[PDB]
């Protein structure tokens, strides 16, 4: 599902910006 | 036509007005950016209680002014980090904007100070915390509780725009929730007061718009389309291109295709698609009728943009306030020192500050 899809990127917590 | 006379007029009215506010919000702006105030307190003013963040820019500390018992939030950079980070342009013009914008959902700098080592900015405490939290703990919002925030979010867009800077760092990280329950917009790091085009590439992938990827001159659409993905994120709990890897997010976003819960309503996949769109030639907020796409989209109908302006109506969410000074809303941080070297280190790079 698209809800696993998230959980999988590995991209659920707090996102960086491009220069950090 | 879709309005009879009366709401034909009402809705006019209220646009001129718009301008006729944005006019005097100019002004107002101008003058303060034109003549910044500095050294407005200093550090023993202040205890130091807790760090609220922290960052490759700094950290951000819960502080109590001494005299007042009142809170705040500092934000601490270390001028020599800085500088070495290649970063004095945009730290410079962070404090400048912020101690000359006004707006009810940008948070007030209430005073600003330098010492040999430090800069430092303590901006009003915001004390409900991320929307991020909220948002991972709550899972998603409902169409009535991300419309509350979207509404915000495009007021504060409407007054930035008005005043030339572009926004460029909108995401749930970085928007705070106060004590009514209302947003606070508090990182003006990349932000530019620009007239036309710029082109630096910043920002956050997943709210990255096509155009910034491709490496094109770009405008303030580009706050648009991130309010497209801030409300998608919102209402879906996740945000509309993702993937492993920056590279792999790129491609689905400059694809022009994007995908809806079944659970959003047709109105809002309208507003999203609208704003996700790729074509700068049919993205809203870039057309002749400018944010009044936006605002007049069926999605906001029920929106009353002056109650919200107001502060008058009721938040759908009242973050946890056990009272003055209480940090639950935010991450627990290793606490380090507060160095204040006796010599003066880099003093002509920000006297400005
Ligand atoms: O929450 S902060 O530490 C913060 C910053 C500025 C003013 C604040 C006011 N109250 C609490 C936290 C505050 N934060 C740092 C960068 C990450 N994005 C959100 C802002």
């Amino acid at each position: 599902t698209t809800y696993a899809d998230f959980i999988a990127s590995g991209r659920t917590g707090r996102r960086n910006a491009i220069h950090d | 036509g879709h309005m009879g006379n009366a709401a034909a007029a009402k809705k006019g009215s209220e646009q001129e007005s718009v301008k006729e506010f944005l006019a005097k919000a100019k002004e107002e702006f101008l003058k303060k950016w034109e003549s910044p105030s500095q050294n407005t307190a200093q550090l023993d003013h202040f205890d130091r209680i807790k760090t609220l963040g922290t960052g490759s820019f700094g950290r951000v500390m819960l502080v109590k002014h001494k005299e007042t018992g009142n809170h705040y939030a500092m934000k601490i950079l270390d001028k020599q980090k800085v500088v070495k980070l290649k970063q004095i342009e945009h730290t410079l013009n962070e404090k400048r904007i912020l101690q000359a914008v006004n707006f009810p959902f940008l948070v007030k700098l209430e005073f600003s100070f330098k010492d040999n080592s430090n800069l430092y900015m303590v901006m009003e405490y915001v004390p409900g915390g991320e929307m991020f939290s909220h948002l991972r703990r709550i899972g998603r919002f409902s169409e009535p509780h991300a419309r509350f925030y979207a509404a915000q979010i495009v007021l504060t867009f409407e007054y930035l725009h008005s005043l030339d800077l572009i926004y460029r760092d909108l995401k749930p990280e970085n928007l705070l929730i106060d004590q009514q329950g209302y947003i606070q917009v508090t990182d003006f790091g990349f932000a530019k007061r620009v007239k036309g085009r710029t082109w630096t590439l910043c920002g956050t992938p997943e709210y990255l718009a096509p155009e910034i990827i491709l490496s094109k001159g770009y405008n303030k659409a580009v706050d648009w389309w991130a309010l497209g993905v801030l409300i998608y994120e919102m209402a879906a709990g996740y945000p509309p291109f993702f993937a492993d890897q920056p590279i792999q997010i790129y491609e689905k976003i400059v694809s022009g295709k994007v995908r809806f819960p079944s659970h959003f309503s047709s109105d809002l996949k309208d507003l999203l698609r609208n704003l996700l769109q790729v074509d700068l030639t049919k993205r809203f907020g870039n057309l002749k009728n400018g944010v009044n796409d936006i605002k007049n989209h069926k999605w906001f109908a029920t929106t009353d943009w002056i109650a919200i302006y107001q502060r008058k109506v009721e938040a759908p969410f009242i973050p946890k306030f056990k009272g003055p000074g209480d940090t639950s809303n935010f991450d627990d941080y290793e606490e380090e020192e507060i160095r204040v070297s006796i010599n003066e280190k880099c003093g002509k790079e920000f006297t400005e500050f």
